[PDB]
């Protein structure tokens, strides 16, 4: 065995993809175009909130058949979701698949959201946030999205405090109603045989047709938002207005972000191939952190660099991170650099997809933003066709638009965006 | 039929809780359905119910019931939480069975 | 830091059989716990009587 | 389509050629444009002495920083160029670096690993550097309760013996550790016979056990050299350790009984065992209805924060047991529960709870070789520990052997009536007498 | 209610937290023993001085 | 705590079982009969033993 | 004093200087009411550019004089007045520090309102910028601010307060009478110019309640 990727897509919009790898295990899943994005002041949370109770009775099941049905079988049933997309899995042996599959249909198209069930639910976003907000990482990242955007993305991840507790079942189905509409919704299916993925489908997947509730324009704001708190690590992150999902200036940053370099390769090691890191690391001389920062969403996308540092020290170690990127978008820049980095991308992208999780995941998401599949070969062909000129000018493009900052520590020895 | 349809609204006056102004509902035995059960009644329901019982209360220690136009009519009674009683029960009924499976 | 530190040496009081650190405990479990436990029952038969 | 009991069988098999040094070479050939190989070595801190402890730790540390034949610079640029990661660790009884990258470099992969075991640098200058970054982790890693009580629970449960250190040694030992140590570790160790190539991913057995042949030179002459030595024993003692400090926001505990050992077929059914029993912490979402009863009653009662079984297996022993973090005044009545629960499992388990805890262990062994790179990690290992390769195909026939009856009689053999070993770390008050838990060993 | 019946039962949460949950000072001597005698002493009393008032 | 009735160890029991003890609005008396039977058993004691010493 | 306080001698530890940034910080919280300051540097204590603002201040509006009555005298409140039709309430900020200064104004007001309330806000300052002062409202003002100062002293606590602030920031004791010649000797240009200094300088604005149709600093 060894061969295709089909993919229908069914009369309402419902797209289908699939790939039988024979693999022992099965990994379905429902990928949607939802999240924080579209909320508004008055549901704030809503996303977040639904995202936890998936778990809660549905028209089909129970929350206790739910929980114990699939674990019955030694299965799993998971909710990724990012500010503008979520996704519905479900891992098994390939002797559950139909059994697992049930709970995982009811879930996300036959929901309850009792009222009791969803005000003991509630409480639950006070720990849940809890945990997360334990990496400064995702603090500053959330602030971002804040200052970087004056709506959509703008948006929040997770429920914002005062909101605890204020959602309702009605929120959660009007959101439901509005956005879990088929011609939003893709149903993936990594081990398993498309006829069978694509018959499920079909005579019940119910929520029919729509697109409902349309995100807003992502207008751009390039605000600064500081946090000072006392942590003796400072974390940064500048970032311009950068490169869309499938834009053709994406490819060229996703490039020059290899270039300024982005993680390390090396277990406790240097990063040479990183211009970014060893400037920094010419400029001071304690430990820190320092990355070429890259996301591509819909209708826009964010890129920059971030830094973790000793507060004393921040100030030398953010400028350095700077004049790297000027002194990269004034061509900075050796034909050689351009061709490692396009390998380590190449690579990356490559290695990226050996996970159950990681396959399923890149199928999908073509399979819903697109509804097609590019071949391994032509996202290849698309990142080596990338001039060295392209990569110094996405660095222009950075040196020169409006820049947002997000930075939370002891900000005493931070610089504010202006003095860059 | 309509036969027994006639000895309920016999009984349902015999008993008399009507004449402390509660619906029989109101009634029950709270043991551990019911005390679920009331958990997910909504906020108003629930005050009501509380008034409702708390009035009988009074009347009791007093001596006393409502006049009879206050009563409580048969064909006007509130089953305000068989409903939720009911699937309570049901839910039980199905981890019970599931667990011996 | 935890690394520095070591349990003490109880050979001041182990018992013969766990006394030597490259031998299994195991072996010489059944023995040191059907004594303690002869010691109870026998008490145990004494108070019955 | 396929059931799982064929695409079980499809499997490409891994194939295992020996050198003449004693090196043994294995891999699992895949359709991947991407791969991952790398030496897992049989070396670790048991191995270590009181007067070299960390060494292993220290080499670890090295290991990157430059060979001979290509300095630091040159070596971690030469890596990066090619889009590669290079990563490894070293645990009490098992060491390895290993590398991912595309099946295209496959053999100047090879001649990069070889050269890092092979040859290391051991810099002067470097090691100056390292002591101080160890020193620093050491710090670190300190104030991680997690481990500063999985430590605590060897230094007990095998207090005296070797598997009672730390991997990452002493604070002394790293303060003086030399360039000798290390060097002599290294030549002392890192040698043919108790090492692996694994490989896994798009790559030719025979294209690489070719690069293999051509990279490991290294020929013994006496019998000494090839020769695998077998280590002393390590005396299980059931015993506890508190370190106690009220001023940590939450408490961690730890219980154990002693292990059988990669070897004994018992393992599968240790693993079933703690299927049933599980794991949980405060995010699962499936809250009250799991089906593992301590998660259930974990929730009910606001129990704990955490908690996980495990079935540490080593050569010749192992630590069988759990380990639950909670708030000090529910540390009792936790532990209370969880001991429970295993007296559960040597007298009354059910076919329903085996049946499901089986399926848990196959997903869980199937979600182990989800990549190239945990592929390799299971190859590295089973040749080093089981002296061979078993196939998903087997794990399934032993697993699903197992039931009631036999996980009850099992447990029984490892849990009844034993003496564990207890680590406790924080405001642990509330949780006492090694007295009171040793009798929570006995009766249902 | 409470997960081991040794602390929510009514009766037995007072045996427990006098007998066997009871917080004791870990190095009470011998001197602490003649509390629990008087006390024995006592039930021994009242039952043989019964069996003696019934002749 | 503030008033000896709740803090002493032995005021507390007499305050929460004869005092400060919830009791429903409503009981009859039909409820009277525990106190009496209590009451009724301390006067059998008391004159039982009156008799029994002669 | 003497003979008695000993912690002495110097000045200590002094002040680092007050640089401007001029950020926006918002805060989303759910508040049916939603709160707007924006500011721009205005002027130091001591600072003859002082008198000027709190003038313009005065003739903006800045408190109400009748209970649950309007504010005729209010530019700023009669302007946001005519632009929303619910509840709300503006004012004219200014704030007089050892070496800088704030000043702008401050809105409360539904949430679905603060965007036509603040602009309404706006325009009433650039409006007053451009010569929309008449003479008199110098005048009206001026005495506002006189009888306001004046009563702002009958209090034990408000006296000591005027008399000390003096007595420190100085060392001397400007006359009532003084103040009074140094408030109306302010042209109606001082006013007019103290308003363009708003309308040109960067603005820093605080917003808090459910901002979820207010407006960003860079949309006035
Ligand atoms: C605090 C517990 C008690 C003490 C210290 C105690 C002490 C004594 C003493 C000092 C005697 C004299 C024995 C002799 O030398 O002949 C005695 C006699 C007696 N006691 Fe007790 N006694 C106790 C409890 C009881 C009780 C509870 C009963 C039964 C209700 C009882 C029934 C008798 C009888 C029947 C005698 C007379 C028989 C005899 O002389 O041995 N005693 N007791
Ligand atoms: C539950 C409490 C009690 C009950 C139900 C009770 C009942 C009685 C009864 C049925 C009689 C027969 C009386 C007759 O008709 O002649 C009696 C006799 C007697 N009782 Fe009690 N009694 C109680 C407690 C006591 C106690 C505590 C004592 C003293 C320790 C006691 C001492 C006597 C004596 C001395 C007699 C014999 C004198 C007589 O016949 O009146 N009784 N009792």
């Amino acid at each position: 065995g060894a061969e295709d990727l089909e993919i229908t897509k069914l009369p309402n919009g419902l797209i289908i993809a699939s790939l039988e790898n024979f693999s022992p295990a099965s990994r379905i899943g429902v990928f949607i175009k939802a999240g924080s994005r579209y909320e508004t002041t008055a549901n704030l949370g809503t996303a977040h909130l639904l995202r936890l109770a998936s778990p809660l009775t549905t028209k089909g099941a129970s929350s206790f058949r739910i929980t114990r049905g699939i674990e019955a079988v030694g299965g799993s049933l998971s909710v990724y979701s990012t500010r503008e997309k979520m996704t519905y899995c479900v891992e098994c042996l390939r002797d559950h698949v139909d059994t697992v599959m049930e709970y995982l249909l009811n879930v996300t198209t036959a929901p309850e959201f009792r009222p009791w069930e969803v005000t003991d639910l509630q409480p639950q976003l006070k720990v849940d946030k809890a945990v997360a907000f334990q990496s400064p990482q995702v603090g500053v990242l959330e602030n971002l999205h804040a200052a970087a955007y004056k709506t959509a993305l703008a948006n929040p991840l997770y429920c914002p405090d005062y909101r605890i507790g204020k959602i309702t079942s009605e929120q959660l189905h009007h959101f439901v109603q509005n956005n879990f509409t088929s011609a939003r919704m893709a149903l993936v299916g990594i081990g398993v045989k498309h006829s069978d993925l694509k018959q499920v489908a079909e005579q019940f997947l119910n929520i029919r047709s729509g697109a409902g509730t349309s995100s807003a324009k992502a207008t751009y704001w390039g605000g600064e938002i500081r946090e000072q708190n006392g942590h003796s690590l400072v974390h940064a992150a500048v970032v311009t207005e950068g490169a869309a999902v499938g834009s053709a200036e994406a490819n060229a940053f996703s490039v020059l972000q290899h270039v300024l370099g982005a993680g390390p390769l090396i277990k406790r090691g240097s990063s040479v191939t990183s211009k970014l890191y060893q400037g920094v690391a010419k400029a001071t001389t304690q430990p820190f952190d320092a990355s070429a920062f890259n996301v591509n969403y819909s209708d826009s996308g964010l890129f920059g660099f971030y830094t973790i540092s000793q507060a004393a020290h921040a100030g030398e170690v953010i400028r350095a991170a700077m004049n790297q990127l000027k002194a990269a978008a004034q061509g900075g820049v050796t034909e050689e650099d351009v061709t490692k980095a396009k390998n380590q991308l190449k690579a990356t992208y490559l290695m990226s997809v050996e996970t159950a999780q990681g396959l399923l995941n890149e199928i999908g998401s073509e399979a819903l933003l697109s509804g097609t599949h590019t071949a391994p070969s032509v996202v290849a062909q698309k990142i080596d066709s990338v001039t060295s000129a392209d990569v110094v000018n996405a660095a222009k493009k950075f040196v020169s638009g409006k820049k947002s900052m997000a930075a939370s520590g002891d900000l005493g020895s931070t610089p504010f965006l202006d003095e860059l | 039929g309509r036969l027994m349809d006639r000895i309920r609204k016999w009984y349902y006056n015999a008993a008399g809780f009507n004449k402390y102004g509660l619906m029989r509902d109101d009634t029950l035995y709270e043991d551990d359905d019911v005390k679920e059960a009331l958990k997910r009644l909504p906020e108003d329901l629930y005050n009501e119910r509380m008034f409702r019982i708390k009035r009988a209360l009074d009347l009791s220690l007093k001596h006393r019931i409502l006049p009879k136009e206050q009563w409580v009519k048969y064909e006007e009674d509130k089953p305000y939480l068989e409903p939720y009683l009911k699937e309570v029960i049901r839910e039980r009924l199905e981890r019970e069975a599931w667990n011996k499976k | 830091v935890h690394n520095d530190v070591t349990v003490p040496d109880f050979s001041a009081y182990r018992r013969e059989d766990v006394m030597d650190a490259t031998t299994s405990s195991q072996t010489s479990s059944e023995d040191r716990k059907g004594f303690s436990y002869l010691v109870t029952a026998t008490a145990c038969v004494a108070t019955a009587y | 389509a396929a059931t799982y009991a064929q695409t079980l069988q499809n499997i490409p098999e891994t194939n295992v050629t020996t050198l003449d040094n004693g090196l043994r070479v294995a891999s699992e050939e895949s359709s991947q444009p991407t791969c991952t190989v790398g030496v897992w070595i049989g070396a670790g801190s048991r191995y270590e002495n009181e007067k070299n402890n960390g060494a292993g730790y220290f080499v670890e540390h090295l290991a990157f920083k430059g060979t001979k034949k290509r300095p630091c610079a040159a070596f971690e640029k030469e890596v990066e160029s090619m889009g590669a990661h290079f990563n490894g660790y070293t645990s009490r009884e098992q060491t390895a670096f290993y590398i991912k990258a595309l099946s295209k470099d496959m053999p100047k992969v090879v001649e990069l690993l070889a050269d890092v075991v092979q040859n290391c640098a051991l810099e002067e200058s470097q090691i100056e550097k390292e002591r101080g970054v160890i020193l620093q982790e050491l710090k670190e890693m300190d104030n991680d309760m997690t481990n500063v009580t999985f430590d605590y629970l060897h230094a007990t449960a095998f207090q005296g013996t070797a598997l009672a250190r730390t991997v990452e040694g002493t604070t002394e030992n790293i303060k003086h550790l030399t360039r000798a140590d290390l060097a002599s570790y290294i030549d002392t160790h890192f040698k043919a016979p108790r090492m692996v190539l694994a490989a896994a991913g798009g790559i030719s057995h025979k294209e690489l056990v070719d690069a293999a042949r051509q990279h490991f030179s290294g020929v013994s002459f006496t019998y000494k050299e090839d020769a695998v030595p077998i280590l002393p024993r390590c005396r299980f003692t059931g015993s506890e350790i508190r370190a106690r400090d009220d001023a940590l926001p939450v408490a961690h505990v730890a219980l154990a009984v002693e292990g059988p050992g990669w070897a004994d077929p018992d393992n599968v059914v240790l693993h079933v065992a703690n299927a049933i029993i599980g794991r949980y912490d405060r995010t699962f979402g499936g809250g009250k209805h799991l089906s593992s009863r301590l998660a259930a009653l974990a929730v009910e009662h606001k129990l704990c924060h955490s908690f996980q079984t495990f079935n540490t297996s080593y050569s010749d022993t192992g630590l069988f047991g759990f380990h639950f973090v909670a708030d000090p005044l529910s540390i009792d009545d936790m532990m209370f529960c969880a001991q429970g629960e295993w007296m559960r499992l040597c007298t009354s388990t059910t076919e329903s709870e085996v049946k499901r805890a089986k399926n848990h262990l196959r997903s869980a062994m199937v979600a182990q070789l989800d990549g190239t790179t945990p592929v390799c990690e299971t190859i590295g290992s089973h040749l080093l520990n089981y002296g061979r390769r078993i196939s998903l195909e087997e794990w399934d026939s032993r697993i699903s052997a197992v039931d009631a009856r036999m996980v009850r009689d099992v447990c029984s053999k490892y849990i009844y009536d034993k003496c564990p070993a207890l680590a406790a770390v924080g405001p642990i008050e509330q949780l006492l007498d090694y007295n009171r838990i040793r009798s929570g060993m006995y009766w249902i | 209610m409470a997960p081991n019946i040794r602390k929510s039962h009514p009766l037995l949460k007072m045996i427990n937290n006098s007998l066997i949950d009871l917080p004791a000072p870990s190095n009470i001597s011998a001197w602490w023993n003649f509390g629990s005698l008087l006390a024995v002493c006592l039930m021994t009393q009242i039952l043989t001085g019964l069996l003696l008032a019934m002749h």
